[PDB]
């Protein structure tokens, strides 16, 4: 368990500092089973509403959501559920997502569309700012060049029918860093 | 735009 608890902590703290973004649903989902970590199998007379310091169980962006509701319903659904059993499916949930592992960068799309922008060592995704949905993604070894300026970034793949792809953001350099070193190795 | 070649050898060679 002292192993175990480890891994826990990591894959907890990336959802709650927000570093792995999820949706709502799922952070809900993750804040039941931290509730029966915490606390023990649900006890629907004490663990009801305004019973959580919401920000020490949801990233940031969805403490003002509402979502208690659905928390205690997660947690109530882990019935009697063991904190190691309760411990390794939030790792596993984690891991489950495909934004699991990606460094993500907040940007915007064209009234603008704002959007996470994720960078692995193979790739380059575009996900729902919201729903934190994979809409689309790029392979690096099909990366052909890139421009960075102190208030966008574009990136080319050379895929002619759709053109470049141009996004609104000031941490153009971070994100071409992030490619340049992964595509050191891959190309 | 001030491009920055990625030099990848699909393209380049």
């Amino acid at each position: 368990p002292v192993q175990l608890n480890l891994l826990y902590v990591q894959a907890r703290d990336d959802i709650l500092n927000g570093s792995h973004p999820v949706s709502f649903d799922k952070a809900c989902e993750f804040a039941g089973y931290q509730c029966q970590i915490q606390f023990g199998p649900h006890n629907e007379q004490k663990h009801k509403p305004g019973f959580l310091e919401l920000k020490d169980f949801l990233p940031k962006e969805y403490i003002k959501q509402k979502g208690e509701r659905k928390i205690f319903m997660a947690h109530k659904n882990c019935g009697n559920m063991s904190e190691i059993e309760a411990k390794v499916r939030y790792v596993k949930l984690a891991r489950s997502l495909k934004t699991y592992g990606v460094s993500f960068f907040l940007v915007k799309e064209k009234k603008l569309v704002p959007r996470l922008l994720g960078i692995t060592k193979e790739c380059v995704m575009r996900v729902d700012e919201k729903t934190k949905e994979v809409i689309q993604e790029w392979s690096l070894t099909n990366i052909k060049r890139w421009a960075a300026s102190p208030k966008s970034f574009t990136l080319d793949f050379g895929d002619y029918q759709d053109g470049y792809y141009s996004v609104q953001t000031t941490e153009g350099e971070q994100i071409a860093q992030l490619i340049a070193g992964y595509i050191d190795i891959i190309l | 735009h001030m491009w920055d070649t990625a030099n990848n050898p699909l393209y380049k060679e």
